[PDB]
């Protein structure tokens, strides 16, 4: 339908004095298209782009902002520079809505240098603390890549986790744990306490139940001793739910040739 | 999380609406201004009046101590400034600065200044070295100047609060603020600063019951807080702990954690409204004026949690409220007794639970640490959680292999390796529990002795103490009991027989167990077993060891402190503050021993 | 000249000896000399010969924190053995057997002379 | 937990015009496409409750003229995954208030892209509540 | 007009900038993550690039080109140190050659009590009279006063 080479020259035209928000938006779309189907990439081309993209920033226009994020987001493992961005970044951060902020972290995370990190940590603290989960959620994912990169220092942060540990959004409830597990999973022990930690606890954005299941079993699995008092507690609960899947989840695992307790399983089953 | 914490009703007075309070640090004196019109200065410590002054008899709004200056500053709403040299209370000077109701003074400490805000919609600066010049006048008002606070951090820059709801922060080169921001939706009663230099917050007060946090460097309202029960007369930064003090127009205390931001607690001294507050900069004691009176409370621990391996690493955790993330210290070098030393750097940890106990395993090794009321024990080198649970009270089985617990009921269960030890299971009235070699249950203003395998009331002695330290091998044991102190022998054989015979006294315990050797009437800052030697601190700050019928002071210490640790090999004592400079004084254990043995007739 | 003899020989590649013999029987139980997954983890096996006993020490200097260096093994005895030497595993990195030894010659015709408990300190 | 190995947006005509390979393990753009040929084609114009390819889970919503796909590992929960599968499916649908076609895509190309980023970002599903979303965005 | 305001992070250029621009300032660190800003003055439409110069980028500060036409070069007046020599000359010359197509108006900042060493020596050193060259002004300021600001702009808004 359409072709890259011409476009590659032409994109900079938005960068040419040209005012017509639409035009450029479209052109950007195409680039992304070229890209989406599959595209070579490289530096020179990038660098030239680096000056090109950069001037264009008296835009207020929110949507305009969106577009940017995406593009930048494109550059990550093959990323080029950050300092410019800092100011920019800062701008999202101070930036009123919430929104702006999430995209930026998101590009950042495969790509970056230890160093700055410290600074940006503070920002993290803030994200960590904010009530509109979303951004906070946005924050989290980045970290993972940062874990890719590393994430250990991220570890240091466990504390924040705790302050966070109080949660009330379901999905969100879910997200926290995922991290956590990773964290403690390098560690049996705590977890044992964790269990306890949840033990007082039920779960908000369920999903949480489920990872935990795999988990809850996963210690037990090796013979994290007592199925009996703990496991079972879990099970009645598990059993009970209309989170039929959860019930299942337990059910599926317990595949026991003699029937560990053959009986009950059959009800669950009937139900199945 | 719990109030297993220091709250002390430090000092009380019931009085009037004590509007203002101002602190004398340099000697912990406090100045208070009343709605009576009389102002008084007290030494709280013994509830004693340092001086009182009738400055005016009109309510006296503002007060300062000028410590550097050695004089005390006062103003009443005769619109005059009266000066005393506090070095009597001899009154130096008077003059009329601000001609309207003078609300607040903020002072530059570094630089010789007194800043004032007054209701005249004026802020004037006056220079004391110039002998109360009105050096400069700061204006940019819209109403009475209700409050001035100096950002003392940058003394130099300061912030102003008015109830027309706005805040001007100023630069000297702005006898006007640099800017005004439109804070309140009420009025900005108050402006306050964030203790740390590192980051920057203000809290400002309103009775609207909404709190906004601001970061100056960005220049944002960081966030805005809600939850409240009644018009917050005041809310304050805890400078010691990260907590938020909230205060009300009814004198309600609510605390939100300045980290949890969860209501940690509400307290009622319904002494009505928060008129003033002033805080210890040492961040621990604070006073507020209320109507029915005022109350001052004392809120601190005296230590971090650390325990030292005799290689020479006192591993502590935290610093004061810093993460636990910081333990280590094997050092590497040597220097003179008086002179000071260097540390290593490699944190481990970054716990969450906030402790107040550290205790080593008996081989240093396993520490059990309690905090938030539960016990994390660490595998230390491991940095592993050795284990956890919730406490109430504790004894390691001294041996280094079991432990006991007092459940937040009060009835004993003990665990050795997570096995309850029921061979021993009195559960009598207690007070506290003591482990060691020989079991103490402190009960019924008595201290009662128990076996280690079955309980036995071995003995009961007269009263209760506070603390026990046992000699090392247990043998002669040292119990700290206020002023007074005792040293004892425990004699085994009797028991063995007696036990065999069975028929005994145990109300008293059995009078055929222990003997009372001698007692020193003693006050202990910190204290030590060197073996069975009691090497001790006194809180009178002499470090003495009771030796030979003698108590000798090896040395006397600044003021008294904490016993770093004497790594015997080195024969030295490492002395420890709480501010992480270690001093060492060598002894030589042998000398003591030499003495010990010879008296024993081990002359050779 | 047991299974344990093979061990007498296995031991033999070292030459710092101060007597050996041929192994008679070996350990009825290898002892973990450092308990369960310690900062360093030791399991130890003890070997008897007609002349000497060697304790050869099997192990995974555990923590990746550490590598232990300048390693030798102290043993201090109650019921006889003549104590010839304590062995240093020159270096021990993480998760890894290396060998350290401690050696004794076994007195046989004395009343109380080969069953012993020896006290250990790792340096 | 990084569920989307990849996600593909597909013709009836057995082609893919969007795919974001959440993670690649057999390289190339190319290599993905060959796979399409088998798989899509084969499946084409007809879906499953469940479908598998070799221990991997095969997920996706269709339209008469259009194909939606998500890939994950069949080693795990149908329901949620479905729930998700839908979540997307609906959201967009709802969002669109229309059945995507070939038309839909040309009709506005941008929206896809935009869409694509918000829920899943390379692999995991960040975003959701489609109505919410739908409202949440519009800009 | 892409007008580049140059100087370091830490200068307090930024302080000035928003002092002017917004009326109000910001920290004595010029930017780390840039400024592009637009100002209308005299209703004429201007782009300010403000650089918290910082080295790596400084090296790359050339980094862009197109549509260049005016310089605020902020230099701190009282800067007794980083101002001249190799650095100063180099920067100036390089810039000059590269964009001989734009007037260079140097801004001397925080003059307070001037803590320079001679207004005369420096201007010469910079070869301010190497002039036979593009519209120039040598201009004094201490930020707080803004000791010459409006002319810079004004005189500038000259055609």
């Amino acid at each position: 339908h359409l072709e890259k080479s011409a476009v590659l020259q032409e994109a900079r035209v938005f960068n040419e004095t040209p005012i017509n928000p639409r035009k450029c938006a479209h052109i950007l779309t195409k680039i992304l298209y070229l890209i989406n189907q599959g595209e070579h990439l490289g530096t020179t081309e990038a660098t030239e782009a680096f000056f090109a993209m950069t001037k264009l920033f008296q835009s207020n226009d929110p949507t305009l902002r969106r577009m940017c994020y995406l593009t930048i987001k494109e550059m990550s493992c093959i990323a080029e520079d950050v300092i410019i961005v800092t100011s920019s970044l800062t701008k999202d951060m101070t930036g009123k809505e919430d929104n702006y902020r999430g995209p930026a972290v998101r590009a950042l995370c495969q790509i970056t240098d230890s160093t700055m990190l410290q600074a940006v940590e503070r920002y993290m603290k803030q994200a960590i603390v904010d009530k509109v989960p979303s951004v906070s959620s946005s924050a989290l994912v980045s970290s993972l890549h940062l874990l890719k990169c590393s994430f250990d220092v991220v570890k240091r942060w466990v504390n924040e986790a705790q302050e966070a540990a109080s949660s009330d959004n379901i999905m969100v409830q879910y997200h926290a744990l995922g991290l956590l597990y990773h964290v403690r999973k390098n560690d049996r022990l705590a977890v044992s306490k964790m269990i306890s930690k949840f033990t007082r606890h039920g779960l908000k954005s369920p999903f949480a139940y489920c990872m935990m299941i795999r988990v809850a079993s996963k210690q037990l699995e090796e013979e994290d001793g007592s199925r009996d008092s703990p496991l079972f507690d879990f099970i009645e609960s598990c059993l009970r739910n209309k989170h039929e899947m959860v019930v299942y989840e337990a059910a599926s695992a317990i595949v026991n040739l003699p029937g560990c307790s053959a009986k009950e399983l059959a009800p669950a089953v009937s139900v199945l | 999380m719990p109030l297993r914490l220091d709250i002390k009703r430090k000092l009380t007075a019931r009085s009037d609406r004590v509007k203002s309070v101002d602190l004398h640090p340099t000697e912990p004196w406090m100045l208070a201004s009343l709605y009576n019109g009389s102002v008084c200065v007290w030494n709280h410590e013994t509830q004693t009046l340092v001086k009182t002054f009738e400055v005016c008899d009109l309510p006296v709004r503002a007060a300062k101590f000028v410590a550097r200056k050695n004089w005390v500053v006062t103003g009443a709403d005769d619109m005059q400034i009266r000066v005393f040299n506090y070095n009597t209370l001899e009154r130096v000077h008077m003059f009329e600065a601000h001609s309207d109701y003078i609300r607040c003074i903020a002072v530059h400490p570094t630089q010789p200044f007194i800043l004032t805000s007054s209701d005249d919609m004026l802020i004037k600066l006056w220079d004391w070295d110039k002998k109360w010049s009105c050096s400069q006048v700061f204006e940019g008002h819209t109403h009475y100047v209700m409050q001035i606070v100096i950002n003392p951090k940058d003394n130099n820059q300061f912030a102003s609060a008015s109830l027309d709801r706005t805040i001007k922060v100023w630069q000297l080169g702005s006898s006007s603020p640099n800017f005004t921001l439109e804070g309140h939706e009420k009025g900005v009663n108050c402006i306050d600063y964030y203790s740390g230099g590192d980051k920057p917050y203000l809290i400002s007060g309103a009775d609207d019951r909404l709190v906004k946090i601001w970061d100056y460097q960005n220049k944002t309202c960081v966030q805005t807080l809600e939850g409240h029960a009644q018009n917050v007369s005041c809310a304050s930064f805890h400078p010691e702990l990260p907590i938020i003090i909230t205060g009300s127009e009814d004198g309600t205390v609510r605390i939100w954690h300045s980290s949890t931001y969860r209501l940690e607690s509400t307290l009622n001294y319904g002494m009505e409204r928060v008129w003033c507050v002033a805080s210890l900069r040492g961040s621990n004691n604070v006073a507020l004026g209320y109507d029915e009176g005022s109350i001052i409370v004392k809120l601190g621990r005296e230590e971090p949690a650390m325990s030292m391996d005799a290689n020479g690493k006192i591993i502590w955790a935290k610093h004061s409220e810093v993460q636990q993330a910081n333990l280590k210290a094997m050092g590497d070098t040597e220097i003179k007794d008086g002179e000071r030393l260097p540390l290593a750097v490699k944190d481990m940890g970054s716990c969450e639970i906030y402790p107040q106990t550290i205790q080593h395993n008996p081989n240093g090794r396993f520490v059990v640490v309690c905090g938030d009321g539960e016990y994390i024990i660490y595998t230390a080198m491991a940095l592993r959680n050795k284990s956890f649970g919730s406490a109430q009270e504790f004894a390691w089985a001294h041996d280094s292999s079991e432990y006991a617990i007092r459940e937040s009921n009060s009835i004993v269960k003990i665990f050795k390796n997570f096995k309850e030890k029921k061979s021993f299971k009195p559960d009598f009235g207690a007070e506290s529990i003591y482990g060691g070699f020989l079991l103490g249950v402190r009960s019924v203003n008595g201290l009662a002795f128990y076996d280690w395998e079955n309980t036995e009331l071995i003995r009961r002695i007269e009263i209760q103490p506070k603390h026990i330290f046992w000699s090392d091998s247990g043998e002669l044991v040292c119990i700290a009991t206020e002023e007074s102190f005792f040293i004892l022998k425990y004699l085994s054989e009797k028991v063995l027989a007696a036990q065999e015979t069975h028929e005994g006294v145990t109300e008293d315990g059995i009078e055929d167990a222990f003997e009372v050797l001698g007692e020193i009437q003693e006050i202990v800052k910190t204290g030590l077993w060197v073996g069975d030697c009691f090497i001790y601190t006194s809180s009178v700050n002499r470090l003495n060891y009771y030796v030979g019928g003698e108590i000798v002071t090896i040395a006397h210490l600044d003021r008294t402190m904490y016993l770093l640790g004497y790594i015997p090999k080195d024969n030295r004592l490492y002395l420890g503050d709480k501010e992480l400079n270690i001093v060492s004084y060598s002894l030589l254990v042998s000398v003591l021993e030499y003495q010990t043995a010879v008296m024993r007739r081990d002359f050779s | 000249a047991t299974r344990q003899e093979i061990f007498q020989e296995q031991l033999a590649a070292v030459p710092e000896f101060q007597g050996l013999g041929p192994l008679f029987k070996s350990s009825p139980e290898p002892v973990a000399l450092t308990e369960s997954e310690t900062e360093y983890v030791i399991r130890c096996t003890k070997h008897t010969f007609s002349d000497h006993l060697v304790f050869q020490f099997d192990c995974t200097n555990t923590l990746n924190d550490q590598t232990l260096e300048n390693v030798t093994v102290q043993m201090e005895p109650t019921e006889a053995y003549e104590v010839l030497s304590y062995v240093p595993a020159r270096s021990l990195p993480y998760n890894q057997p290396g060998t350290c030894y401690t050696l004794v010659a076994l007195p046989t015709e004395d009343p109380t002379a080969v069953a012993c408990t020896f006290s250990c300190v790792m340096k | 937990l990084y569920t989307v190995k990849a996600i593909l947006i597909l013709d009836n005509d057995g082609d893919r015009l969007f795919a974001k390979y959440y993670d690649d393990t057999y390289p190339s753009v190319k290599e993905q496409k060959a796979f399409e040929k088998n798989i899509f084609n084969k499946t084409h114009r007809t879906d499953s409750e469940i479908a598998l390819l070799e221990g991997l889970t095969v997920v996706y919503k269709s339209s008469i003229d259009l194909y939606f796909y998500v890939i994950g590992s069949s080693y795990e929960n149908e329901l949620m995954l479905m729930a998700v599968l839908n979540c997307l499916f609906d959201s967009l649908s709802q969002m669109l208030r229309k059945n995507v076609e070939k038309r839909a895509l040309l009709e506005n190309m941008e929206g896809l892209f935009l869409a694509v980023d918000e829920i899943v970002d390379g692999g995991v599903i960040l975003e959701s509540d489609p109505q919410q979303v739908v409202h949440r965005v519009a800009l | 007009m892409r007008i580049l305001m140059v100087g370091l992070d830490g200068a307090g250029k930024t302080t000035v900038l928003y002092k002017l621009k917004l009326g109000e300032v910001i920290t004595t660190i010029p930017t780390i993550g840039f400024n592009v800003e637009t100002v209308q003055y005299k209703n004429i439409s201007f782009t300010v690039w403000d650089v918290g110069g910082q080295d790596r980028i400084r090296s790359l500060w050339r980094h862009y080109y197109r549509n260049t036409e005016g310089v605020i070069f902020v230099v701190d007046s009282n800067d007794r140190s980083r101002i001249g020599e190799a650095r100063e000359v180099m920067q100036r010359m390089l810039n000059e050659d590269e964009l001989r197509n734009a007037a260079w108006l140097v801004f001397a900042n925080k003059q307070d009590l001037p803590e320079a060493m001679s207004a005369a020596e420096i201007t010469e050193k910079l070869g301010l009279h190497s002039i036979r060259n593009r519209p120039w002004f040598i201009q004094a300021t201490c930020a707080t006063s803004g000791e010459g600001l409006y002319e810079g702009l004004e005189w500038l808004s000259n055609s």
